[PDB]
């Protein structure tokens, strides 16, 4: 009953229900009951460990806000970007605390609004600050990069003019009327509103072992048959 | 929102995808291999015990008897423990995630288009003699001419009555509404659109018609916005109470319906087999 | 958007997803996007949000337009002129501060220094700054 | 901050470098509230203080020899230090702490 | 008891298991044996008398076991969720916290009428 | 603000000798009282925690 | 009862005399030296 006892001990933990274990000693039976309780405690602890690992699913700590320490005190990990020194570098220069950190970014400024967005996809530099609309569209359409944080320096766009020209009042009135009429919402809907945007790895990276064992089961059966037949 | 908003996620489970079908065909192949090894009536018992161990050991079976069969049974049982642990972890991860839903998801929608012949007609909270009333009247009269029946006194009375349940939804300026939603006790009030506007325009310190103050005031106010004072002042004066601070009976009705349909199909198959 | 023109020069044949043709115009933007090259005047094709708003505006009161892309390619700030001690406005804003100028219309923000010399209009959008970083790749999917 | 080399070349000059931080802010606020002008200057002749040969090595020495008038910075109160020069009300709590990796 | 999920969930589950056992016995045609087997499968008791008659009844039993496992998993997940909802109360920390920066009806707080914290307070408008 | 807070000071700041920093002065300087009350007002009127 | 929240408006206790006292400097140096040689810690351990 060596095979039967071994299968019994191996399968008690798994609730296999072999039923081949009937040892003579009663002390052995009591120890087996205690050991079954121990194994169930172990499997409960394993489930708890898996639950804890799933619960702790927040390892990355990407920078948020404007005054976060990793930004107010830059390091050698990654570099920032300012996009061609226009409409943003002015804002940084005007302030003081950011101006302290401006020296580090004072030279790594890029020269376009597309070379930088390519470089992030090139994994050469990961930090960018630009207008909200452009970055939002590039995040939505290219479902590869995601931006976070809280908005600041909330100033809208605007059509331009020169000094004193006879168009200003009429153009401003017309654009306000277009806002009220609902033209802008419709246009924003059809231009930048929607572009593109038990795990399978659980039994993808595990079931291979089961499949291999199932395939080798015929080989194991042949080995056992040969062992029985030879002697 | 009248009551709590939770997602049952009956159809949002990781099932109903390619992974479940792949696992099903893999377990079918494993069962076929096990039957082949056992043969080297029992097929049905093997299928029954495999399905049980997939669910639970609560279905005893005497089909397998051997060494290699016992080995693969043990391995498959270990995989069953792994699978149930994975299901528990996935359900816990679902438990730690919650999302809410909206009500209209749009101002110019069907709900505010024909309240009469669509459910009990709604209530449109608005106040006369204001910008919003003028814009609504100038844009389309139908919604306005229906909303003219409910014109509340001011602001406090309107949402007090709405909390009492008399009204349905309020249409007003966005900034004051956001402040009130952030400030009210219990956080039982919220905008239907999560930060959604329709006719975005700013406020303004209205000067006279051409007074020689406009240039200086405009420059000074732009300087104020640029210098960062506005952000700190908004934090000091305009912040909500909660705002930034982030198995029911019907939670599995779809599973109930699917189980009933499967049972009916099994009964139909049994009747056909008895006939056949 | 900036796209190369066709052989005949008339960029066309684009219908929107809703069953409508997207309006297009002709721009004389610089040929060589790279620097240090024989810059010329390509007749490229432009179309987008800004161009649609511009067409609406042009139809609104009355005028005609000759939209041409900028020279340097930069929004416009202040920098002291080299080999001197004066200051002048570079980039796009410099074009507005000169003969070409007219009615610059593009995603140009509102500031103080800019507002000092030229006059603006009421805004047609609202934006923040929204720090952008590369999205992380989740490697935990119960694979191990 | 006075700039001096070493050896026979130690005779240097007084380069102009301007400083900022926490104590500078309270000094500026004090000057605003009391309206008195100043000519802040660093020193490189020692440290906070260490009584050597019954004489004082800078800092407290600079105050105690009537060369300066205050010593705004990161001084620490002590029995002997308060014995030789008067003090003001402490404005930040501190002491001795343990910190090992 | 299972109040955190629902008592009506309990009643509906009992009605469902009894109805399914009834129809399962009907399609085979040991009613007490079938009911005991049905209860034990949903209870891990393992009566051991279970013996399906038709393969369709076998598939019905397999589907029932799967549904029972799903129900058990859902109940355990809800119980774990309620466990992780421990300490719903939030601490009133600091003077800047909104729940204290915005007072309420009762909020019974006070101090010594002739203290020094009043001297600190009144100076702060 | 350490390099990913690899190390932390042991104990809960139980300093063996709590003394505190301070601005020194001359012996019997005329300014002593003025800056003393100025510092007291500064601490009282909510600026120290801001800094 | 519990001590939730974090401290604000920190300041010290002390001993107070009149402007004309023949002990102010002496008492201040005495309390400082007693502290620093380590007298307070014994009392805080014993009492509070």
């Amino acid at each position: 009953t060596l095979s039967s006892a071994m299968w019994f001990s191996w399968g008690v933990l798994l609730n296999s229900g072999i039923g081949e274990g009937a040892p003579r000693s009663f002390s052995a039976r009591i120890l087996g009951m205690v050991w079954a309780g121990f194994a169930m405690i172990i499997v409960a602890s394993y489930t708890a460990n898996l639950a804890a690992f799933l619960v702790l699913d927040r390892p990355e700590e990407r920078i948020t806000g404007i005054n976060d320490p990793r930004l107010r005190n830059p390091s050698d990990k990654f570099i920032y970007a300012t996009v061609k020194q226009s409409s943003v570098d002015i804002y940084f220069r005007r302030q003081v605390e950011l101006s302290t950190m401006y020296r580090h970014m004072e030279k790594h400024n890029y020269e376009s609004a597309a070379e930088a967005i390519q470089a992030v996809r090139d994994n050469k530099l990961h930090a960018f600050i630009w207008d909200s609309a452009v970055l939002e569209f590039e995040a939505s359409q290219k479902c590869d990069l995601v931006t976070t944080g809280e908005l600041f320096f909330r100033s809208g766009f605007g059509i331009g003019m020169r000094k004193d020209s006879p168009w200003k009042q009429n153009v401003s009135l017309s654009i306000l009327k277009s806002h009220e009429n609902g033209f802008m919402e419709d246009l924003d809907k059809t231009w930048v509103r929607y572009q593109e945007c038990l795990t399978f790895e659980n039994m993808a990276g595990v079931f291979m072992l089961v499949a291999g064992g199932i395939v080798a089961g015929i080989f194991l059966i042949f080995i056992e048959i040969a062992y029985k037949r030879h002697k | 929102r009248s009551n709590g908003t939770v997602s049952p996620s009956a159809f949002l489970e990781p099932f109903s995808a390619s992974v479940w079908v792949m696992m099903f065909v893999m377990l079918l192949i494993v069962s076929a291999i096990a039957v082949f090894v056992f043969e080297y009536f029992t097929i049905g018992k093997a299928i029954w015990l495999l399905w049980g161990l997939v669910f639970n050991n609560s279905v005893p079976v005497q089909n397998p008897k051997g060494t290699t069969s016992k080995i693969m049974v043990s391995v498959w049982a270990f995989f069953a423990v792994i699978f149930l642990a994975s299901y528990t972890a996935n359900l816990a991860a679902f438990m730690i995630q919650e999302e809410f839903v909206d009500q209209v998801t749009g101002l110019s929608d069907k709900k505010f288009q024909r309240p009469h012949d669509y459910s009990p007609p709604f209530r449109f909270g608005t106040v006369p003699n204001g910008s919003t009333e003028r814009n609504i009247r100038n844009n389309y009269p139908y919604m306005h001419q229906y909303m003219t029946k409910f014109n509340q006194k001011g602001v406090e009375d309107a949402l007090v009555s709405l909390k009492t349940g008399k009204l349905d939804a309020f249409i007003y300026d966005a900034a004051v509404l956001n402040y009130k939603a952030g400030r009210d006790e219990g956080c039982k009030l919220v905008t239907i659109g999560s930060g959604y506007i329709f006719a975005t325009t700013g406020y303004g310190i209205a000067l006279q018609k051409g007074s020689p103050w406009k240039r200086q005031i405009d420059l000074a106010l732009l300087q104020f916005v640029g210098d960062g004072e506005m952000e700190e002042l908004e934090t000091l004066w305009l912040t909500g109470i909660c705002h930034n601070e982030k198995l029911d009976i019907d939670n599995m009705a779809g599973v109930f319906y699917m189980l009933a349909a499967a049972m009916a199909l099994s009964l139909i198959t049994f009747i056909w087999e008895h006939l056949f | 958007y900036v796209k190369p023109t066709l052989s005949d020069g008339t960029c066309k044949e684009e219908f929107t997803v809703n069953g409508d043709p997207v309006k297009k115009v002709i721009c004389t933007g610089p040929n060589d996007t790279s620097p240090g090259s024989p810059r010329h005047t390509v007749p490229q094709c432009c179309y987008g949000f800004c161009i649609d708003l511009l067409i609406k505006l042009a139809r609104t009161m009355n005028f005609t337009y000759e939209v041409h892309l900028v020279a340097d390619g930069k929004f416009g700030t202040q920098e002291r002129v080299n080999n001197s001690n004066k200051k002048e406005w570079n980039g796009m804003m410099g074009e507005l501060l000169s003969g070409q100028a007219d009615m610059i219309v593009a995603p140009l923000t509102i500031n103080n220094e800019r507002a000092q010399y030229i006059e603006f209009s009421k805004p047609f959008k609202y934006q923040g700054l929204t720090i952008l970083v590369k999205k992380e790749i989740p490697r935990s999917t119960l694979d191990s | 901050k006075f700039v001096k080399i070493n050896n026979s070349t130690n005779e240097g000059m007084n380069v102009k470098k301007c400083c900022k931080g926490f104590c500078i802010d309270i000094l500026k606020k004090l000057s605003r509230t009391v309206k008195f002008t100043y000519d802040l200057y660093l020193v490189t002749n020692g440290k906070h203080g260490k009584k050597v040969n019954n004489v004082w090595n800078g800092m407290i020495g600079e105050v105690v020899y009537q060369r300066a008038v205050m010593a705004v910075g990161s001084l620490t109160i002590n029995e002997e230090r308060s014995e030789v020069v008067d003090f003001s009300v402490p404005f930040v709590e501190t002491g001795i702490s343990v910190m090992v990796s | 008891f299972m109040q955190p999920f629902q008592s009506t969930l309990w009643l509906l589950v009992g009605l469902s298991v009894h109805v399914v056992a009834v129809m399962l016995y009907l399609l085979d045609r040991t009613l007490s044996s079938a009911m005991w087997f049905s209860w034990g499968v949903l209870l891990n008791s393992g009566i051991g008398e279970g013996a399906p008659r038709s393969f369709s009844a076998r598939i019905l039993g397999m589907v029932w076991a799967g549904f029972a496992m799903i129900i058990v998993a859902s109940y355990t997940a809800n119980l774990a969720a309620f466990l992780v909802l421990d300490r719903p109360e939030e601490r009133i920390t600091g003077i800047n916290d909104p729940r204290l920066r915005n007072p309420s009806d009762k909020f019974i707080y006070a101090t010594v009428k002739q203290s020094s914290v009043d001297i600190y307070f009144r100076r702060q408008v």
